[PDB]
Parts: structure tokens; C-alpha cells; sequence
């Protein structure tokens, strides 16, 4: 893979890397709850007068 | 008496995921300790993860044309993105709701990490080097050989590469003169009967020869120093070099843009559609070739009256399946299995059967979008015509 | 295991790998509870006018 | 009856994020075991993080003119900063609340790890050695060579 250009002895054969983002993908870290009650009451009220 | 019933969420954490997998070896020789790096893409092309495969998931030997695990068996689950497999690959709100929505998400695979075994001289064994890797070796192979793509056996292609001479390195200008026809001889199995070059029973005319740029630079190079026109008549004289790419397909057919066979001509449907063994109500056990049958959709009948009309009972874009196959080589072209489990509606023996097919170059794949649900859009090809008495 | 087609020595023995997925199990991480409740009130109102 | 609604939060650990990155090789010669140590600047010199890339992360081969992974494959995913790939990298609320506003986010490459392959004269075979990296090799280049 060392490129024809770099089979002279007098051509240096070394790799240029670096690292391109093509996306940022945020995610918010948030939770959510929901709650229903459903309630009855049966009051019998006595009084003595 | 107090109900109350309770739901909780989180917007990064709202699923999991749970992949089943299986590995395919479609190459020349055995790969040792498979560890494929894969990525689960949502979308177009937004990742969701990459996950290098752990130690549940390794493929101790994966002979060539074998798969991991076999083709009996279930499929393998990569659920762990931990190196000890603890925690799971999870997805926020977002790429939730449009997993639901689109239902769209593949899966790459950008690298196979994999060890070689190497013969012993001592005790003749084979032992498995573990510092070894083939990656190592595929970028050596790869830049010193010609390719060559053919797809004669069962209309599937298979890849292979020859050691040709590259005229700007020398330590390859050291191997032995490569051929086109000498390369053809040693990596498919051509051969020349009767002096002139063949498969099993094809003519190498019979076939077409598609390059890329940089290969077909250099063969019109070579077509003109021969005073040649024709290919197929120097296929003895062309010398092949290092990184040049082939593609050698059957003519007959139709090919997409991953060149598989998916479409046909007029001509050939009615070559392995002549004979019929038997003819009546139900059974259509007919030696239909292993080339077209591959590419077609599936078969439909029509109903032709005396004065003659266009009757289809299976006019539907779902009831075009009606290919069973028995263990003959006859594929069993039922007719009843759409029809309620009832016997189909003949109502003279006067009126004769038409039976045809579609390919899959005219076979479309998603409903259209008023009343198109039916063979209106689909044009096919003249296929059967007798009378009515011969088959009942 | 290498192939018989590539025992020739012009012809390179290599393999080729590729995974293909079969299904996607996506489990929603969600919890989700319920309750029951039953009170019972007894009252002594005493009043003096 | 009652209808409730609760939404909670953690303003250290308010968003999280998971960068698509994609390696490129634009010199002479191939480089073993790619390891590049990169940092997510947000703002003008404002650094949440710095990852060594993990082993989900690694490129096996990148020869030159080449990119890991192939431009017909989608990029690879960055969403860790344990050794061992199990803890996400995070954002307080104010790097949440600008990050949202002026959307200026870049990623910067400090160094870059690999292995060198050398010709073994016995067998003919190319044998990555993992003891030795290219910050040894690079330095003497750049020091005897003209640009």
C-alpha cells in the first residue's frame, strides 16, 4: 500500500490521518410521568337533634 | 375506594435494542475467531451505534459457503455495547418515534477482524496463530492480483483473483504470464472440448465482458497491436496486470445495479416453457429452468371464451404467489390455494386456458394509488395457448 | 478447508465475510404502576348551642 | 378524578451526545490500528470532552486515499468516555442551552495512534508489529525532510 510515489529512497512514506464530524446527535435527558386516580365516597351522615 | 394507575418515561433512554444476526463466508479459504465490527444505521444514514462484536458472539471457524450458525439454526442476538456485555444499545425520544413511523433501519459492517492457521512442519498439524490477523494480508492481495466477477453457476456470482504481473514493481515482474484464457481455465473450470473455449456446455461466446475505467483503457491498448476487433477471438493473448477488474455475466438476461439477474427477454420464456407434463385443474409440474424461475414473480392464468375476452381470476397484486415447490424439480404451480380451498370456476370445456408470467423488471413493489391494485400496469408475455380438451 | 480451485498458486485463498440481519427486537423502556386505596372516616361531632 | 403530569430533570447531566465521525487518510502510507484522540470543542475554546476512540472505534487498515468506513457506508458512532464503553458523554444545562442557540460545535484531532507493518524476509509475510507506533516514525520525518 506504500503509494509509488514513496518507492524512491529520497520520498519520506508516512500517513496524514485526521477525524471529519458529519453529525452531533443530542439527546435531551429528561423524564416524563403521568398519573390518573379515579375515587368514589360514600358519606352517611347522622345527627340527633 | 381510590384507583389510580402510574406511567413513567425517558427521552434518552426510551428503547433497547436486539439485533439477530448471522455471518455468511462467501470467500476461498477459512477465517478463524470472527469479530465483526457492525453499525446499526436509523434513517439515511444517522447512526445509531457501533458495535464491535464481543465475546458471546464470536465465530470460532467459518469454512468457506458456511454460515454461523447453521442454516437449521437461530439466529444470534447482539444486545451489549459494554466489552463485558452489561449495558444495552438504547435510543432517545426521537429516534423512537421514527422507528415506528418509517420502520427503516439496516445494518453495516465495516470490518471483520479474524485469525489464520498455518500448517505445522513438525507434527502436521494446523494451529492458529493468534498474533495473525487477515488484515494483514487482504491489503497484499488486493493490490497484486486481478479480479474477476462470474455468475454461470446457478446465476450467482462468485469472486476470484490471479496473481497477474504489475510492469512498475520488481519484485512482481517475477511472476508467471497471465492470460485471460489461462486465467479463465484455473479459476472457474473452462476448458476447450473442441478447440474452442467453454463451460459445462456454453459457448464462451454466449457470455459478455464489462470492465471499469482503468481496465478497459488498457484492453483497447492490447486490441490494437493484435489487429483485432473482436475479443473472442484473442482471448489467448491478452495479458492481464495488477489491479484490474472483469465482469464476465451471461447475455441473456437483465441486470440491476448490483448485477443480479432480475429481469429476462422475450425470447427465453418461451424456450424452457414448451413441453408441459401434466395438464388439468390443478397441476402445472412443469420443467421450468433454474434461470428464469429465479427472476419471475410468479404465474397468471386467464379465462378466454369462445367469441374471446380477457377473464383473470388471479387479477390481484397478491395473488400472484402461487408457486409451491415440490422435491422433483418440477416447481408446482397450484391454483387453488387463493381460491378459498375451492375448486376454480370452469364453466364449458369449450373455453380453452392461457397461463402466463411476469418478471421482475415489470414487478412492482408497493400498491398504487387510486385502483391500480390489479395486473392493469403489468405487461407480460405470450406464454400458453391450447385447447381446452387436452387439459381439463 | 481452502477450496479446491485454490490450490493452484496463482490463485489467492482469502475469505470473504458479510452480516446481514434478520430481526430488529426494539423493547420500550417504560415502567408503569398501579394503587388501591380504602378509607374509612368515623366522625363523633358533638355540638353545644 | 385527576389527571397529573410530572417532567424532571438533572441540570449536570441534562443532554448527552453521540458524535458521527469518519477517518481519512491523505498521506503515502498505511497505518495499522487507528486510535485517534479527539475532543468536542463547544464555543471558541470551551472543551467538554476528550476521547482516546474505543475498541468499537478502532480502523483496522487505513491505506492511503482511503476512509474508514467506505463512503457507500454510513459513519461511525462516538457515544462513550469509560475504557470500556459504559458511560456517555454528558452536558451540564448551560452547555445544553447554548449548544441549542448558536448550534457551534466542532471537533478537533490532538493525536492519532497505529501500528507500522514491516516485511519479514523468511516468509515474505507483512507482520504488524504492536509495539512500536508511527510517534516515533513522524518526528524523524520532520526533522531531515523538506515540505
Amino acid at each position: 500500500n506504500v503509494s509509488p510515489e514513496a518507492r524512491h529512497p529520497l520520498v519520506a512514506a508516512y500517513p496524514i490521518v485526521h477525524v471529519d464530524m458529519e453529525n452531533i446527535i443530542l439527546s435531551k435527558n429528561e423524564d416524563q410521568s403521568t398519573q390518573n386516580t379515579d375515587s368514589q365516597t360514600r358519606t352517611i351522615s347522622k345527627n340527633t337533634s | 375506594r381510590t384507583w389510580a394507575e402510574t406511567m413513567g418515561l425517558n427521552t434518552a433512554d426510551t428503547a433497547r435494542l436486539n439485533a439477530n444476526i448471522r455471518y455468511v463466508n462467501t470467500g476461498t479459504a477459512p477465517i478463524y475467531n470472527v469479530l465483526p465490527t457492525t453499525s446499526l444505521v436509523l434513517g439515511k444514514n444517522q447512526t445509531l451505534a457501533t458495535i464491535k462484536a464481543k465475546e458471546n458472539q464470536l465465530s470460532q471457524i467459518l469454512a468457506p459457503n458456511n454460515y454461523y450458525p447453521s442454516k437449521n439454526l437461530a439466529p444470534i442476538a447482539l444486545n451489549a455495547q459494554d466489552d463485558f456485555s452489561s449495558t444495552p444499545i438504547t435510543m432517545n425520544y426521537n429516534q423512537f418515534l421514527e422507528l415506528e413511523k418509517t420502520k427503516q433501519l439496516r445494518l453495516d459492517t465495516d470490518q471483520v477482524y479474524g485469525n489464520i492457521a498455518t500448517y505445522n512442519f513438525e507434527n502436521g498439524r494446523v494451529r492458529v496463530d493468534t498474533g495473525s490477523n487477515w488484515s494483514e494480508v487482504l491489503p497484499q492481495i488486493q493490490e497484486t492480483t486481478a479480479r474477476i466477477i462470474f455468475n454461470g453457476k446457478d446465476l450467482n456470482l462468485v469472486e476470484r483473483r490471479i496473481a497477474a504481473v504489475n510492469p512498475s514493481d520488481p519484485l512482481e515482474t517475477t511472476k508467471p504470464d497471465m492470460t485471460l484464457k489461462e486465467a479463465l481455465k484455473i479459476a472457474f473450470g473452462f476448458n476447450e472440448p473442441n478447440g474452442n473455449l467453454q463451460y459445462q456446455g456454453k459457448d464462451i461466446t454466449e457470455f459478455d465482458f464489462n470492465f471499469d475505467q482503468q481496465t478497459s483503457q488498457n484492453i483497447k491498448n492490447q486490441l490494437a497491436e493484435l489487429n483485432a476487433t473482436n475479443i473472442y477471438t484473442v482471448l489467448d493473448k491478452i495479458k492481464l496486470n495488477a489491479k484490474m477488474n472483469i465482469l464476465i455475466r451471461d447475455k441473456r438476461f437483465h441486470y440491476d445495479r448490483n448485477n443480479i439477474a432480475v429481469g429476462a427477454d422475450e425470447s427465453v420464456v418461451k424456450e424452457a416453457h414448451r413441453e408441459v407434463i401434466n395438464s388439468s385443474t390443478e397441476g402445472l409440474l412443469l420443467n421450468i429452468d433454474k434461470d428464469i424461475r429465479k427472476i419471475l414473480s410468479g404465474y397468471i392464468v386467464e379465462i378466454e371464451d369462445t367469441e374471446g375476452l380477457k377473464e383473470v381470476i388471479n387479477d390481484r397484486y397478491d395473488m400472484l404467489n402461487i408457486s409451491s415447490l415440490r422435491q422433483d424439480g418440477k416447481t408446482f404451480i397450484d391454483f387453488k390455494k387463493y381460491n378459498d380451498k375451492l375448486p376454480l370456476y370452469i364453466s364449458n370445456p369449450n373455453y380453452k386456458v392461457n397461463v402466463y408470467a411476469v418478471t421482475k423488471e415489470n414487478t412492482i413493489i408497493n400498491p398504487s394509488e387510486n385502483g391500480d391494485t390489479s395486473t392493469n400496469g403489468i405487461k407480460k408475455i405470450l406464454i400458453f395457448s391450447k385447447k381446452g380438451y387436452e387439459i381439463g
